[PDB]
This record gives structure tokens, C-alpha cells and sequence, in this order.
């Protein structure tokens, strides 16, 4: 537990870069011997946020489905009429989805069926 | 200029008379004179065919030839339809001497001879004779084996392909007559109607009206002849299906009001029987009960728009007729019952 | 008449959702993490592998290869090969975290012994696995690939004069 | 000048009495083996084209007797004409019969027929009636339309796939498996022909909720043939679930690298990066099951030659595309390393990564000087709880170039005292399964060798003896490569290269070797853009010259 991980980033490429370079440098230096924190903030050469904002760390706005963002330019818009999911979907992702979902059943142009994840009613208008 | 004119109708005479079995005269000079026409013609075709007022000329000479010559009477000749047609103005003639049979010994074998002297010649840039037909041929088997070897007829005949190819033939032939103006679309639709066969035609014209525009004047030229001429509208809505006339409907509502009297009309003109609970016909070719239920079913899943223009013409035709509430008495109600 | 409902169609929600996340072609895996994501994000966090394993096992009716004909099969054949992949692929990455017990008939099935016009792929895969287990040289010609393959990949290795470097110690 | 007929007369009786068994193939088993048997029959046609072409007609009776029956078989037989050139040969060949002024009415009836099969196959509606004549009295030709045609033909069908594959246990429509089948059968003739791209990709990507497979991988192969071969240009998510699917096609393919590392382009680096990157290789291999085959091929071709030079350059540059592509395309939720290299630990591959062009030049000896540590730390060490053994780190340690590479270099800048860890480190290289007693042996040679070196490159430009006089074997490739690496390092080369080369040129295999090994180090320099002008032209001039000797 004490020896390297694997490990890497995610986020905007140029805040990336440099402590991946830092990285890079200061591997070598890896003691397994103290607290991996102390290998990590002397290696990336950094401190490190405690809990900056415990309350809003990320409410994610992934798809859901494909777990992505930017969908062809499409946003996960569309999300659950529950507070316990609040989940948000993709068009698309969501319609391939209740479409091959027997439960579904199909109005003029708006469909119903079950939220993936939390199984209540959802509507989607294309 | 003027002398793409001369070029062309010498050229056009000596294609419309390549089929003619007249072919006695012929030696491989009018065969190479024919070829190189054509080769510099879909040369002009690369070089400026595009979009400037040549361009329109030209395609002003085709529309004027096409309607002198009617496609009636002395001939119905397909030709070269455009300029979009004359891109393989060679193989169209090709095509038509490999069937004139009065093709004789010496010419004709000079002329396999130019098309296909082997791969001696393997080695050039434009994409020739040899190329071309053989990509012809591919696609022709290619079309066969699909037609019978996993095609299906659809039942949306709208979503089905070639009914949807033949419609964007017509639609293609008829912004044209617009654009040209010679004569009326009405004069054209006509004579295609009184020659062709009808029942494939109404199919035609269904999916035609449906088709997204693409430069919708074509589907506005349809209804305005369409809802001037019934005796097509009668055969028409007797010989489809329910949805496809519904959507057609909510496509142009001007087809709306008409089309409530013509089942009306048959509505009317039957006799219940109480040896069998069911209204029928006098007349053998008479709707039957459920023919017209199934289309009056449709109608009922059709938008709300169109909805309710029946769902009045129903309550009115029945109340005119004595407001009854019971079988027996009233088709409309016995429809209006069988509803829900 | 010509509709079935899902084979995964009776189960734990959370486990049929994830089979109709690996339905869903080549990427379906890595959407297969982002589930464990985020239900280790739910409120439930324990997802017992043990009970997936015991309905992937279990055996089920078929009537294949002429109309008179009854076999059985367990869940893991019947449903579609691409949900099977997708699904070795992500037990091979979270290996650890998984009971041998089942593993190990979950294997046997992977194997697909004595299965004419068998699925390459899970042979493969399970071959895989199990090697990965260290388990799996099975003291065979233990190959995931093809001995047609292994061949006419010797039939060019000749095609080439080789290193002195010790590999094997004969 | 020896046959003359009897290696085309016995296969024109065999494929003869084949067309009498396919006929238009109006079946699933006529096709099945008409499509197999194609293109062999096709070769067949080129040598009897050829046989025509050669000489007259209606002179020669050959095989001219049962030729039309059999041109006819093949005619109304429409997959025949589906394969590439088949039809043109069809026509040249049918070009070679004609006579010109029929004489004898015999010769004018075979003329008459050859027109009337012509016609058959060029202006012959093999189709519904009803639209026919829409079109003949619209005044069009089959021509004008066919090809549009054709195109709402397929889109049709390809919307339609999307709906069954979209009908995931739907009470729908449950599209024909054998319409499918049909197809599968249907798109592989004209696999060339542009207008069906679509559909295939259709085909590959509508995978639907079977167990078990339905279409024919005939089919799959076939395709592989086109994607390899890049006549064919596809998208990628395409190709992908192909080989994700169909395993024989990714075996083939993998091999088909092979043959042009072996066959044609033998350390040519540039297009070997250009042929993996021309391919979704690396991106396939972003999915992991794919990576460990590839992983396990490369292994049992590894263990056929103990140490091919060739191959190893070869991983180096899959590995690259591979990582790239990787980087590129797993933002969120990307498989942890050890997914594909599990037998190892993490940790030491978690450096392995780190690109030579991140550090300055002078840090990668520290670099080094901790990898070869770890190594040691593993191999000696070998206990449970990671690799197998000494193999297994060795195989990951090869797939990292560069890392692999310095240390010759930079034991030649640093023979001042060589560090035991470089030592150690480049002789678990050139030898695994060694034992620290074979390890400590080479260390001594190796350090006595460099304080030869040494002093010979402090001294003036030398002979070539001097250095063969230090060769006289276990270590005799390291040795050699090593010298490699001192002659461009040190300016004293340059000179007596050409002596050095002609003396170690026993045989073409070493000399094969030695032109990967200087590719390989051109093709780091230029991408790592580290280069020293005058060893980068010399090697070129050298690797230049040696690609005439070979
Ligand atoms: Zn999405
Ligand atoms: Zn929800």
C-alpha cells in the first residue's frame, strides 16, 4: 500500500500539464517509508484543499448512460421528476433506452417509462 | 455560344435515330463521329456545366425540345432527360444500338472493339466506357439480389423505397414544368393519368405529397389539381390504405372537407338487415361496414386538428337524418357506438 | 406471440441494469465501471457479486438445433453474446474483488467443454481469467488464441534468425 | 511452355460441372459455396482471357465447346458478376469470341446470342413490372434512376436495422434472422461498390440481443480483406465491434502486420507507425480483452525468436499509438493499467509511462537509475504478490522504448564510473534467466570493455583492431550493439566505421539485425528530437548503403 499507485488527472489540459511534468521529475523521490501524502505533496510539490467545499464537491452532470458530457453538442437536459434520483439524461441515450424497454409504450411524439436508475415515471418530448 | 446549339441537335437527331432499325448506311466513322460528340459533350458537361446562364440556356433547349416533341404521338422517346442526363450521353446511345439489331457486322465489331480492346488501355484518368458499364452492371445485379433476396414490401408504402424513388422522379419532372412554364402542370398530370396505369399512379402520388422539399410548390401544383379533379379522388380513396390517406390529410388540410363527403356519400347508401346485424350494400362495389370503420378508426388516430372536423361531420350527418341513439336506426351512431 | 421479455428480466435491479448497460455495444464496458461508480456512490454501496454469480450459473430451458429438440443452458449463454464479452472484460478487471467458488464454475462454463461451434471469445477469455488466477496454464497447449494461429505465427518466427536470449531454461 | 492446356483444361471441367451445381444460386447453400469459390474461378478467367486474347476465334475448338453453356451458367448467375473485375473479364473474354463476318450461320448464331446475353445482362429489367412501366411512360431510362434507386434500397434497410437493434425486447417487429443471413451473403460480392458502405456498417453495428452468431463469417473475413487491404475506408466504431466480435478476423490481421515487418519493409519504421495508424489498431486496443490478445500474440512470437530485434521495434511503435490513443479518448472512467498489464504491479508501470521528452536530458539517468532498482527489487525479490517471474517484467519492460534504449547511450556518458544499476539493468536486457552469477560475469566484461573504450575514444580516431581485438558467445549481440552505440556517440567514429562493419559483416541476418537497430535509433531520435547532425547522416549513409548489400 505504501509503494507508488497508479494514478492520473482529469479536468482542463492546461492546469494538467504542469503537474503532470512535476510529476514526471519527482517520481524518483518516492519514499515508501512515510505517509504516502507526504510522498505526494513533496513529489507534485503541492498542499492540497481539506474538504474546500465539503458541501457542493460535484454534483455531476454526467449522461448517466454514457457517463459523458457534451453529447454532440447535446447537454444531459433531460432528468427524473423524483428527489432522490435528480439524475440527468441524454435525449438520445434515454430514448434508445426506453425504446428497447418493453414497459414503454409510445404517444404522437412523447413516450413514458422508467428512470434507469430509481424505476419511476419519466417523460420524454423529442 | 450558338454553336453548343448546332452541336446538340445534330447530335440529339442522330441519338433518337440510333434505335432505328433503319441501320444499313452505318460504318465505324459515324460510330467514332457519334462517340466523340458525345465525349466533348460530357466534356461541356465537367468543364462549365455548372451553375451561369449557359447552364440555363441549355437546360431552356431541352424543356422547349421535350414539350415540341410532347412524348406523344410521333414518340414517346425517353431521350436524354437533362443536363444531369447528358454526364453519359455515349452510353445511353450504346446501350440503344446493342439492341437495334439492324446493327451490322463491321461496325458493330469495330465498336466492341473501341469499347473494349481489353485492359490494353487500363491507364487512364477519366472513368470510362469499360468502368462505367461495369459499375452499370453491378449495380444492376446488385438491384436484382436485393429485390429477392432480402427485400421487403413495406406496409408504410411511404417508408417503401421504390414507391419513395418514383416519387421523387415525378417531383424532379414536375418542379421543372413549373420552372418551365410551357405548358400548365394540369395538362401533363392528365395525360399521365389517361395513359399510365392509374392504380400504381394514386400509390405514386400518395407518397409524392409526402416528400419533404429539398431546393414544396410541387405538393401545392398536386392539390390544386387534385381537388379540381375527383374522378382521380373517387378510384383514390377507394383503392388505399386508412393511415396513409390520414397523414396525407393532416399533410394538406384543403383534402380535409372533401374527403368526409365522399365516405358520406357511401354512408348513406346502405340498408341495415336484421337477418344479420350489420349495414350493407345495394351495389356490389358498395364500401362495406367495416372497409369504412377501418378508415373512420384512422381518422379517430390522426391529429386533433383533423380530429374534430369528422367528429362533427358525424354528429351533424346523423342528426339531419333524426338524432337517434340505438342500432338499427342510424349508421352514424352505429359507428359512433363502435368508437369507443 | 414473437415477443420475449429479458432473460435478466425477474432480477436485483441494480444487476439488471448493469446487463443492460453491457447490452450496449463496445463502450457498454467502461459504462459498466460508471455503474459500479455510482452505486459505490449510492446509498447502496455493498453490490453482492455472490448473488450475480448464482443467477449467471443457473440453468434454463431451450429448444435449439431442429423444432424436437430441449437443451439447457445457463443464464451466461443464453443472453447475447455482446453483453458476455463486455462482461468478461470487466471481471477480469475487478478480479479481485470476486469468490473463487463461483469463479470457478462461472470457468467451467467458460470453457465451453464439449460445446460444438463454440464461442472463441469467452474460450478465450475464460482461458484468461483463469490464467490471471494463476490457475489457468492448465499444464495444456494452453493458448487463448488458435493453434492455427500459433502455427502460421511459427510458420514466419522461422522466417527470422533469433536472439541467444535466454527464454526458456530447457 | 509445357502444360499448354491441362492445368486450365481440368479446372475448366471442374468449375463447369460447379456451375451446374450454384445456377443462379437461388439458395443459401449455392451461394454459401459460390461465394468462397469465387475469386479462384476468377484467376481462372484471367489465364483463359489470356489463353483467348493470345488467339483467334471460331478457328480454335479448345474448350470452345460447352463455352457458352458455361458463359451462360455464369451470366444468369448474378454473384459472378458481383465481384470486382469478374465482369469485364466476362466481357473481354466474350470480346475474344466475336467474329466479325460470321461465314458459316453458326458463327452468326453464337454472335446473335453472345448480343442477345448482352442485352440480357445491360438492358434487362430483372425486376417488378409496375414500376417499369411507370418509368417507360415517364420517359426515363433504367440509367437515370438506378443509382438514387439503389441508394433508397439501402437507406431503408439500414434505418431498419436500427429499429430491430433499437428493439431491445420490444413487442415489435423481429426483423427476419434470415433476411439478415440473405444479406450477409448479399453485400460480400459487391463489397467494393461504393453505394453499400452504409448498410455494412450497419450490419456490423445492429448487433441485437442473439446468443449466438448469424451471420456468415465468410462475410467477416471478406471484409476484414477490404479493411486491411483499404479499399474500403470505414469508420472506426465500425471496425471495432468486427473484431470485437469475430475473432479470426483480429488474428488475421495481427498477422498481416507481421508480413510487412518480415516480408516487404524490413526497418522502415515510418511505415510500420503509418500502417498501425492507417488502422484503428491502437484504438481498438483501447477496449481491454483486444490488448491482451494482441499482448499474447506478440508473446508466443517472442518466444518462437528469443529476442527478434524487429519485432521488439515493432511493439515499441504499437505501444506509442497505443498510449496516444489511450490519452486521447478515456477522459472519464478509463481501465486501470493493471487491466492490461496485471501480472505486474502497478507501480512500476505507472513510471514506464512517463515520456522521455517530459524530463531534461540529464535527469533520465536518475530515471533509470530507479527503474533498474525496481527491477531488481522484483526479480531478485521474486516473491508472490507479483509477476510470475523474471519473463514477465522483462516483456513489460521491452513495450517502453526509449527507457529501453538509453542506457547504452548513457553508459557511454557515463563511463566514468558506470553505476552497477545500468549494468545490471542492460544485462537483465540482453539476458533474462541469466542467475546473478551470469549477471555479475557480463557486469565485469562489460566494465572491462568500457575501460578499453574509454581510453580509445580519448585517444585519437583508432583502428578497427583495437576494437576487434577486444571481441574474443554469451555476450557477443550485446558487445556488438553496444559498439553500435559507441561508434555514432563518439566523434573518433566517422572514420573507421566501414572497418568496423565490414570486419563484424559475417552474414546478411547480422547485418538485418544491426539496420533495425540503427532505424530504431534514427526513428528515436527524430521523435524524441534529441540528434547529433553528424551521427544522424552517417548512420543514414551507412543504413543506406547496407540496404544494397542486405
Ligand atoms: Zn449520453
Ligand atoms: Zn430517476
Amino acid at each position: 500500500p505504501t509503494m507508488l499507485p497508479e494514478c492520473f488527472f482529469l479536468g482542463a489540459d492546461h492546469v494538467v500539464k504542469p503537474l503532470g511534468i512535476k510529476l514526471s521529475r519527482n517520481i524518483h523521490l518516492w519514499d515508501p517509508e512515510n505517509s504516502v501524502l507526504q510522498n505526494l505533496k513533496d513529489v507534485l510539490e503541492i498542499d492540497f484543499p481539506a474538504r474546500a467545499i465539503l458541501e457542493k464537491s460535484d454534483f455531476t452532470m454526467d449522461c448517466g448512460i454514457c457517463y459523458a458530457y457534451q453529447l454532440d453538442g447535446t447537454i444531459p437536459d433531460q432528468v427524473c421528476d423524483n428527489s432522490q434520483c435528480g439524475q440527468p439524461f441524454h435525449q438520445i441515450c434515454l430514448y434508445e433506452w426506453l425504446r428497447g424497454l418493453l414497459t414503454s409504450r409510445q404517444s404522437f411524439n412523447i413516450i413514458f417509462g422508467e428512470c434507469p436508475y430509481c424505476s419511476k415515471p419519466i417523460t420524454l418530448k423529442m | 455560344m450558338e454553336s453548343l446549339l448546332q452541336h446538340l441537335d445534330r447530335f440529339s437527331e442522330l441519338l433518337a435515330v440510333s434505335s432505328t432499325t433503319y441501320v444499313s448506311t452505318w460504318d465505324p466513322a459515324t460510330v467514332r463521329r457519334a462517340l466523340q460528340w458525345a465525349r466533348y459533350l460530357r466534356h461541356i458537361h465537367r468543364r462549365f456545366g455548372r451553375h451561369g446562364p449557359i447552364r440555363t440556356a441549355l437546360e431552356r433547349r431541352l424543356h422547349n425540345q421535350w414539350r415540341q416533341e410532347g412524348g406523344f404521338g410521333r414518340g414517346p422517346v425517353p431521350g436524354l432527360a437533362n443536363f444531369q442526363a447528358l454526364g453519359h450521353c455515349d452510353v445511353l446511345l450504346s446501350l440503344r444500338l446493342l439492341e437495334n439489331r439492324a446493327l451490322g457486322d463491321a461496325a458493330r465489331y469495330h465498336l466492341v472493339q473501341q469499347l473494349f480492346p481489353g485492359p490494353g488501355v487500363r491507364d487512364a484518368d477519366e472513368e470510362t466506357l469499360q468502368e462505367s458499364l461495369a459499375r452499370l452492371a453491378r449495380r444492376r445485379s446488385a438491384v436484382h439480389m436485393l429485390r429477392f433476396n432480402g427485400y421487403r414490401e413495406n406496409p408504410n408504402l411511404q417508408e417503401d423505397s421504390l414507391m419513395k424513388t418514383q416519387a421523387e422522379l415525378l417531383l424532379e419532372r414536375l418542379q421543372e414544368v413549373g420552372k418551365a412554364e410551357a405548358e400548365r402542370p394540369a395538362r401533363f398530370l392528365s395525360s399521365l393519368w389517361e395513359r399510365l396505369p392509374q392504380n400504381n399512379f394514386l400509390k405514386v402520388i400518395a407518397v409524392a405529397l409526402l416528400q419533404p422539399p429539398l431546393s414544396g410548390e410541387g405538393s401545392q401544383v398536386l392539390v390544386h389539381w387534385l381537388l379540381g379533379n375527383s374522378e382521380v379522388f373517387a378510384a383514390f380513396c377507394r383503392a388505399l390504405p386508412a393511415g396513409l390517406l390520414t397523414l396525407v390529410t393532416s399533410r394538406h388540410p384543403a383534402l380535409s372537407p372533401v374527403y368526409l363527403g365522399l365516405l358520406t356519400d357511401w354512408g348513406q347508401r346502405l340498408h341495415y338487415d336484421l337477418q344479420k346485424g350489420i349495414w350493407v350494400g345495394t351495389e356490389s362495389q358498395d364500401v362495406p361496414w367495416e372497409e369504412l370503420h377501418n378508415r373512420f378508426q384512422s381518422l379517430c388516430q390522426a391529429p386533433p386538428p383533423l380530429k374534430d372536423k369528422v367528429l362533427t361531420a358525424l354528429e351533424t350527418c346523423k342528426a339531419q337524418d333524426g338524432d337517434f341513439e340505438v342500432p338499427g336506426l342510424s349508421i352514424w351512431t352505429d359507428l359512433l357506438l363502435a368508437l369507443r | 406471440e414473437g415477443v420475449e421479455p429479458a432473460p435478466w428480466a425477474q432480477l436485483e435491479a441494480p444487476a439488471r441494469l448493469l446487463l443492460q448497460a453491457l447490452q450496449a455495444g463496445p463502450e457498454g464496458a467502461r459504462r459498466g465501471l460508471g455503474v459500479l461508480r455510482a452505486l459505490g456512490s449510492r446509498g447502496w454501496e455493498p453490490f453482492d457479486w455472490g448473488r450475480l454469480l448464482e443467477a449467471l450459473c443457473r440453468e434454463e430451458p431451450v429448444v435449439q438445433g431442429p423444432d424436437g429438440r430441449l437443451e439447457l443452458k445457463p443464464l451466461l449463454l443464453r443472453l447475447p453474446r455482446i453483453c458476455q464479452r463486455n462482461l468478461m472484460s470487466l471481471l477480469m478487471a475487478v478480479r479481485p474483488s470476486l469468490p473463487e467458488s463461483g469463479l470457478l464454475s462461472v470457468l467451467q462454463i467458460a470453457q465451453q467443454d464439449l460445446a460444438p461451434d463454440p464461442d472463441a471469445w469467452l474460450r478465450a477469455l475464460g482461458e484468461l481469467l483463469r490464467r490471471d488466477l494463476g490457475v489457468g496454464t492448465s499444464m495444456e497447449g494452453a493458448s487463448p488464441l488458435s493453434e492455427r494461429c500459433q502455427r502460421q505465427l511459427q510458420s514466419l518466427c522461422r522466417g527470422l534468425g533469433l536472439g541467444g536470449r535466454r527464454l526458456k531454461s530447457p | 511452355m509445357a502444360q499448354d492446356s491441362v492445368d486450365l483444361s481440368c479446372d475448366y471441367q471442374f468449375w463447369m460441372q460447379k456451375l451446374s451445381v450454384w445456377d443462379q444460386a437461388s439458395t443459401l447453400e449455392t451461394q454459401q459455396d459460390t461465394c468462397l469459390h469465387v475469386a479462384q474461378f476468377q484467376e481462372f478467367l484471367r489465364k483463359m482471357y489470356e489463353a483467348l486474347k493470345e488467339m483467334d476465334s471460331n478457328t480454335v475448338i479448345e474448350r470452345f465447346p460447352t463455352i457458352g453453356q458455361l458463359l451462360a451458367k455464369a451470366c444468369w448467375n448474378p454473384f459472378i458478376l458481383a465481384y470486382d473485375e469478374s465482369q469485364k473479364i466476362l466481357i473481354w473474354c466474350l470480346c475474344c469470341l466475336i467474329n466479325k463476318e460470321p461465314q458459316n450461320s453458326g458463327q452468326s448464331k453464337l454472335n446473335s446470342w453472345i448480343q442477345g446475353v448482352l442485352s440480357h445482362i445491360l438492358s434487362a429489367l430483372r425486376f417488378d413490372k409496375e414500376v417499369a412501366l411507370f418509368t417507360q411512360g415517364l420517359g426515363y431510362a433504367p440509367i437515370d434512376y438506378y443509382p438514387g434507386l439503389l441508394k433508397n434500397m439501402v437507406l431503408s434497410l439500414a434505418s431498419e436495422l436500427r429499429e430491430n437493434h433499437l428493439n431491445g425486447f420490444n413487442t415489435q417487429r423481429r426483423m427476419a434472422p434470415e433476411r439478415v443471413a440473405s444479406l450477409s451473403r448479399v453485400c460480400v460480392p459487391l463489397i467494393t461498390l461504393t453505394d453499400v458502405d452504409p448498410l455494412v456498417e450497419a450490419l456490423l453495428i445492429c448487433h441485437g440481443r442473439e446468443p449466438q452468431e448469424i451471420l456468415q463469417p465468410e462475410f467477416f473475413e471478406a471484409v476484414n480483406e477490404a479493411i486491411l487491404l483499404k479499399k474500403i475506408s470505414l469508420p472506426m466504431s465500425a471496425v471495432v465491434c468486427l473484431w470485437l466480435r469475430h475473432l479470426p478476423s483480429l488474428e488475421k490481421a495481427m498477422l498481416h502486420l507481421f508480413e510487412k515487418l518480415i516480408s516487404s519493409e524490413r526497418n522502415c519504421l515510418r511505415r510500420i507507425e503509418c500502417f498501425i495508424k492507417d488502422s484503428s489498431l491502437p484504438q481498438a486496443a483501447c477496449h481491454p480483452a483486444i490488448f491482451r490478445v494482441v499482448d499474447e500474440m506478440f508473446r508466443c512470437a517472442l518466444l518462437e525468436t528469443d529476442g527478434a530485434l524487429e519485432i521488439i521495434a515493432t511493439i515499441q511503435v504499437f505501444t506509442q499509438c497505443f498510449v496516444e490513443a489511450l490519452e486521447k479518448a478515456s477522459k472519464q472512467l478509463r481501465f486501470a493499467l493493471k487491466t492490461y498489464f496485471p501480472y505486474t504491479s502497478p507501480s512500476l508501470a505507472m513510471v514506464l509511462l512517463q515520456d522521455p521528452q517530459d524530463i531534461p536530458r540529464g535527469h533520465w539517468l536518475q530515471t533509470l537509475k530507479h527503474i533498474s532498482e525496481l527491477l531488481r527489487e522484483a526479480v531478485e525479490d521474486q516473491t508472490h504478490g507479483s509477476c510470475g517471474g523474471p519473463f514477465e517484467s522483462w516483456f513489460l519492460f521491452i513495450h517502453f522504448g526509449g527507457w529501453a534504449e538509453m542506457v547504452a547511450e548513457q553508459l557511454l556518458m557515463s563511463a566514468a564510473e558506470p553505476p552497477t544499476a545500468l549494468l545490471w539493468l542492460l544485462a537483465f536486457y540482453y539476458g533474462p534467466r541469466d542467475g546473478r552469477q551470469q549477471r555479475a560475469q557480463t557486469m565485469v566484461q562489460v566494465k572491462a570493455v568500457l575501460g578499453h573504450l574509454l581510453a580509445m575514444s580519448r585517444s585519437s580516431s583508432l583502428s578497427a583492431q583495437d576494437l576487434q581485438t577486444v571481441a574474443g558467445a554469451p555476450a557477443q549481440q550485446l558487445i556488438r550493439h553496444l559498439l553500435l552505440n559507441f561508434l555514432l556517440w563518439a566523434p573518433g567514429g566517422h572514420t573507421i566505421a566501414w572497418d568496423v562493419i565490414t570486419l563484424m559483416a559475417h552474414t546478411a541476418e547480422i547485418t538485418h539485425e544491426i539496420i533495425g537497430f540503427l532505424d530504431q535509433t534514427l526513428y528515436r531520435w527524430n521523435r524524441l528530437g534529441i540528434e547529433s547532425p553528424r551521427s544522424e547522416k552517417l548512420a543514414r549513409e551507412l543504413l543506406k548503403e547496407l540496404r544494397t548489400q542486405v
